[PDB]
C-alpha cells in the first residue's frame, strides 16, 4: 500500500506508469497516463489492460475515462463487435446505431443493407429518449432504396443510392411523370422543395412545353420570380418574359429590369 | 537575439540533411503524402537531390522504387495508418526485389512504442534504421507558425484524440528551450488550458535520477496567447470575404498552394510582392487594387505575371459571387451573425437545399444557427434534419450525428446547447458561448468600417469582427477595445484585466499564468486558424509594430469546409 503512495508526486509523469502497471496498480496508471497528454503512454496502457483485463472490466475503466474511451473507440474504427458491446454496456444506442449504418453502406445488395439498417432500428427501440425521427428516418431509407431497385428494374438506369430529391430530379428530367410524384407523395416533399426541383430539371431538360404549361396556373408557392430567372439564363428570354408579371411580391421599383434583359429594349 | 520564424526552418533543414547523410550513400524516399507538402515549406526537391536522393515516392502508393539500395521511409509518428503502410511497404519489398535494400526510418517527430509494436508485430523491425526528426512549427510565413496537421479539428473534436494538444505543447515548449520561458501563459478554452497544464508539467519533468537546471523567464518574449477552436465555432463557419479567404473557400489552399483549372499550382505566400498586398484586403477592393497595380506598371518581372494570375483568379471568384446561391449563402449568413430571428431564415435555407447547393455550405449554416442561437428549436430542428437525408442521403444521419457529438448542431432542449448566462443559475461546466451577449460587449458587428481603408478587423467580414480575435484585443488591445464602447480607458497591463466579466461569457476556463527593445507575443491556436483571422491579427501587428511582434502558431489553417468533412460521411448507399 506504501509503494504506490510514493510514486504519486515524483518523478517524469511517464516512467511512473509503467513501475504502477507491473503493481497491477491499474486505472492510476491508465489516469496518470492520460494527464501526461501523452498519447504514445496512453495506447500502452490501454493495449496492456486489454489483454489483461476481461473486455467487461476493461470496458468499465475506459468508459470512465471519456480520453481513454475515445482511443479504444478510434482504434476499432480502423473491432465492429468491439464498438457494439462498448456502446450497448455503456448504453451509448445512438453510437451503437451509427456501427449498424455504417454497415449498411458496405453491404453489396439493398437487401442485406436495409437488413443493417433495421437491426440499427432494433437499438433506438426501448428507453427511446426522443429516438422517434431516426426511427422513421431508418424507415424511409429502407423505404427509399427499395423503390428505386423497381426503378433499375423497369427503367434499366441507375437509381440506388440517390437521395429523394435527386430522385425526384432524375426522375423528372427523364420525363417520368408521376413517378417523381409518388416519390414526392410518399415522403412528403414540401411545396417549395418539390416545385424548385421541377423548375431545375425541367431547364436542364430545356422542356418549355412543361413550363409554359405550369405557366398556366395562378398560384406558386416559390413564386413566379424564380421561373423568371431560371429560364433567363441558358434558355428563352422569351418564356422568362412570360412569367412578368405574375410576380406578385416584387421590386417594386420598378418592373423595367426584367423587360430589359429580356432583350426588349 | 529574438525569436525568427525563419531560424525554424533553418533547423528543419539541417535536421533533415543530418538524417540524410546519415544514411551512407545513394537512397530513394518515401515519404507520407501529407507530409510532402509541408515538406516543400522547409526544403526544395533541388536540394534532396544533392544530398543523395534518386526517385520520389508516396508511402500511400505502395510501390517503392527497387533501384537503390537505401529505401529511407519518412512519416509521422503517432499516426496509426503509417505504422502498418511501412511494415507492409517493407514486405512488399523485402520478399519483391533482388539486391538486399536497407530501410531506414525518419519519424516525425519522435519514435513512438506504438510503432516499435507495429512493426515488431511485422517482424520488420530488426532491419530498420529508426530515426527522430524533431519536425513540429512548419513557417509558412515569417509571423505564421503551423503544425500542418490538417486532420487535427477531427482528432480533437470529434475522435477526442489529445494528440495535437502534445505535439502543439512541445513545439510550444521547443521555443522556451531557447528563448526563455514564457513571461505569462494567457489563454481561454479548454484544449488551451490543457496545454497550459502540459508546458508547466514538462517544465517540471525537464528538472529530471539526476537533477538538471531549470529554465529562467525569456527577455525577448513578451507572453503567450492560447485561443481555443471550439470557444468560437461561428468565426469559421462564415463565409471568409478577404481574398485569400475566398480563394480558401473557393480553391482550397494548402501548403501555400492552390489548384485551378491535371491542374495547374499557384503558389501563395509572401515572397511574391503583389500577394503580400491582396491576400488580407476584402475581395471587394481586389478589383480596384488591380487596377491601379495595372495601372502602374505600364507607366519588377515576376509582378508582371502574377498580375495576370490573380486577374483570372479574382475573375473567377467575382463569378461565384455574384450567383443567386452565394448571395443567398451571404444573406443567412449576416442575419443570422446581426441578431436576426433565426426562424427567419428558414425558407432560405429551405431553398438552398432544394436548389441543391453544396452540403457543406447547408451544414455551415445549420451549425451557424444552432451556435450563434444557443441551439436550435425542437420543432424547427427535425424539420431541418429531414430536409439534409432526403436532401443529400439518409446515410447523413451519421453525418448529422457527428455534428451533434461536435456540438455544432444540437437541440434548444439539450443541455450541451445551453450558452453562457448569469440569470440562469449556474449549471454546465461546458455551458457555450454567448454570442447574444458577446455581439454587445464586444462589438461584433460593426456596419461602419470601410474596405477602402479598413479601421477594424471587421473588414475581414465585411462588418463582422471574429470573437476569436476580438478576446486577443481584450488582452493585446484593452485601450482601443474599451473605446469602441467607452473611451477614457497607468493602462496597458497583460491578462484579461477589464473585461473578464465578459470573457466569462465565453466558453471554457479563463486562465493567465505567470512564470517566474520591442518583444514578441506569440497568439496560438488550438484547432485551427482561418485566414481571416491572420488577416485580423496582421491588421493588429501593423498597429502594434513599434511595441510588439506578433507571431501566429496553429495546429493548422481551417475553414468552414474542413470542419464540416471531418463529420460528412462519405459512403452513398451503392
Amino acid at each position: 500500500r506504501l509503494a504506490t503512495e510514493l510514486l504519486n508526486h515524483e518523478p517524469r509523469a511517464g516512467r511512473q506508469v509503467p513501475l504502477l502497471l507491473s503493481m497491477e496498480e491499474d486505472e492510476l496508471a491508465l489516469d496518470k497516463a492520460i494527464e501526461s497528454g501523452d498519447t504514445d503512454l496512453i495506447y500502452f496502457v490501454i493495449h496492456q489492460l486489454r489483454r489483461k483485463l476481461p473486455l467487461a472490466s476493461f470496458f468499465r475503466v475506459v468508459s470512465s475515462r471519456p480520453t481513454a474511451s475515445a482511443m479504444v473507440e478510434a482504434l476499432a474504427r480502423n473491432d465492429t463487435a468491439l464498438l457494439k458491446d462498448l456502446y450497448y454496456q455503456d448504453d451509448r444506442r445512438l453510437d451503437g446505431a451509427s456501427v449498424f449504418i455504417r454497415e449498411a453502406l458496405q453491404q453489396p445488395e439493398t437487401r442485406t443493407a436495409s437488413d443493417k439498417l433495421d437491426l440499427a432500428a432494433n437499438l433506438l427501440q426501448g428507453n427511446q429518449k426522443e429516438h422517434v425521427f431516426e426511427l422513421g428516418a431508418l424507415k424511409e431509407a429502407k423505404m427509399l432504396l427499395r423503390m428505386q431497385e423497381t426503378f433499375e428494374r423497369d427503367l434499366t438506369d441507375s437509381f440506388v443510392g440517390l437521395s429523394v430529391n435527386q430522385t425526384m430530379f432524375k426522375l423528372i428530367k427523364l420525363g417520368y411523370h408521376g413517378r417523381a410524384k409518388k416519390i414526392q407523395s410518399e415522403f412528403k416533399v414540401p411545396e417549395r422543395v418539390a416545385w424548385w426541383i421541377r423548375l431545375q430539371a425541367l431547364v436542364a431538360k430545356r422542356d418549355w412545353n412543361e413550363i409554359e404549361e405550369i405557366s398556366r396556373q395562378r398560384k406558386s408557392p416559390i413564386g413566379w420570380e424564380p421561373f423568371f430567372n431560371q429560364v433567363l439564363q441558358a434558355g428563352n428570354p422569351r418564356l422568362a418574359a412570360t412569367f412578368i408579371p405574375k410576380c406578385t411580391n416584387l421590386e417594386p421599383g420598378q418592373t423595367i429590369t426584367m423587360y430589359e434583359k429580356c432583350g426588349m429594349r | 537575439a529574438g525569436f525568427d520564424a525563419e531560424q525554424v526552418r533553418d533547423k528543419a533543414r539541417k535536421d533533415l540533411l543530418h538524417l540524410l547523410e546519415g544514411v551512407r550513400g545513394k537512397k530513394n524516399l518515401v515519404i507520407e503524402k501529407d507530409l510532402a507538402g509541408p515538406l516543400g515549406v522547409i526544403v526544395k526537391a533541388s536540394t534532396l537531390r544533392d544530398y543523395g536522393v534518386d526517385n520520389f515516392f508516396f508511402l500511400e502508393n505502395k510501390n517503392t522504387g527497387t533501384s537503390q539500395r537505401n529505401i529511407v521511409f519518412i512519416a509521422r509518428g503517432e499516426s496509426v495508418r503509417n505504422a502498418h503502410a511501412i511494415a507492409a511497404q517493407i514486405k512488399r519489398i523485402q520478399r519483391e526485389s533482388q539486391t538486399s535494400h536497407d530501410f531506414h526510418i525518419f519519424w516525425v517527430p519522435r519514435r513512438t512504442l506504438f510503432s516499435d509494436k507495429v512493426l515488431e508485430e511485422a517482424g520488420v523491425l530488426g532491419d530498420a534504421n529508426i530515426s527522430e526528426l524533431p519536425l513540429y512549427f512548419f513557417p509558412l510565413e515569417r509571423d505564421v507558425l503551423s503544425l500542418e496537421l490538417n486532420d487535427s479539428f477531427r482528432d480533437l473534436y470529434l475522435a477526442k484524440d489529445p494528440t495535437p494538444v502534445f505535439l502543439l505543447s512541445r513545439a510550444l515548449m521547443g521555443i522556451q528551450k531557447k528563448h526563455g520561458l514564457f513571461p505569462r501563459i494567457i489563454g481561454k478554452g479548454e484544449n488551451a488550458k490543457r496545454v497550459a497544464d502540459l508546458l508547466s508539467r514538462m517544465r517540471q519533468e525537464l528538472l529530471a535520477e539526476s537533477d538538471r537546471a531549470g529554465l529562467s523567464p525569456s527577455t525577448t518574449i513578451e507572453s503567450v496567447i492560447i485561443i481555443d477552436r471550439e470557444v468560437d465555432f461561428v468565426t469559421p463557419l462564415l463565409t471568409q470575404l478577404t481574398y485569400e479567404g475566398l480563394i480558401d473557400e473557393y480553391f482550397g489552399i494548402q501548403n501555400n498552394q492552390t489548384d485551378v483549372d491535371r491542374k495547374r499550382k499557384i503558389q501563395l505566400d509572401g515572397s511574391d510582392s503583389l500577394y503580400s498586398q491582396l491576400r488580407d484586403a476584402n475581395f471587394a477592393i481586389v478589383g480596384s487594387l488591380l487596377n491601379t497595380v495595372a495601372r502602374r506598371l505600364k507607366s519588377y518581372q515576376a509582378e508582371q505575371q502574377s498580375l495576370k494570375i490573380h486577374s483570372n483568379i479574382a475573375e473567377e471568384i467575382i463569378n461565384y459571387t455574384r450567383t443567386e446561391i452565394f448571395n443567398k449563402l451571404l444573406e443567412v449568413q449576416q442575419n443570422l451573425a446581426a441578431g436576426a430571428d433565426p426562424s427567419s431564415q428558414f425558407d432560405s435555407i429551405e431553398e438552398l437545399v432544394a436548389r441543391d447547393t453544396p452540403l457543406p455550405q447547408v451544414l455551415r449554416l445549420l451549425c451557424l444557427y444552432s451556435c450563434i442561437s444557443g441551439g436550435i428549436k425542437t420543432k424547427e430542428l427535425d424539420h431541418f434534419r429531414r430536409l439534409v437525408l432526403q436532401g443529400y442521403g439518409h446515410q447523413h444521419l451519421l453525418t448529422l450525428h457527428n455534428l451533434e457529438r461536435l456540438q455544432m448542431f444540437l437541440s434548444k432542449s439539450s443541455p450541451l446547447a445551453s450558452m453562457i448566462t448569469m440569470s440562469g443559475s449556474s449549471g454546465g461546466p461546458d455551458q457555450k458561448t454567448n454570442y447574444t451577449y458577446l455581439r454587445k460587449q464586444l462589438r461584433l458587428i460593426v456596419d461602419e468600417v470601410n474596405e477602402q481603408d479598413p479601421n477594424d478587423i471587421a473588414y475581414v467580414y465585411s462588418g463582422y469582427a471574429p470573437l476569436s480575435i476580438r478576446l486577443v484585443q481584450c488582452v493585446l488591445q484593452k485601450q482601443y477595445l474599451l473605446s469602441i464602447t467607452k473611451g477614457s480607458g497607468g493602462g496597458g497591463a497583460q491578462g484579461w484585466k477589464g473585461f473578464e466579466e465578459i470573457v466569462k461569457h465565453a466558453r471554457g476556463p479563463t486562465f493567465d499564468e505567470i512564470q517566474k527593445d520591442k518583444k514578441t507575443v506569440f497568439v496560438v491556436f488550438v484547432g485551427g486558424i482561418t485566414f481571416t483571422e491572420i488577416a485580423a491579427l496582421r491588421f493588429i501587428a501593423k498597429q502594434e509594430e513599434a511595441r510588439r511582434n506578433i507571431v501566429i502558431c496553429t495546429t493548422s489553417i481551417i475553414n468552414g469546409n474542413r470542419m464540416m468533412n471531418a463529420a460528412i460521411e462519405t459512403a452513398t448507399f451503392e
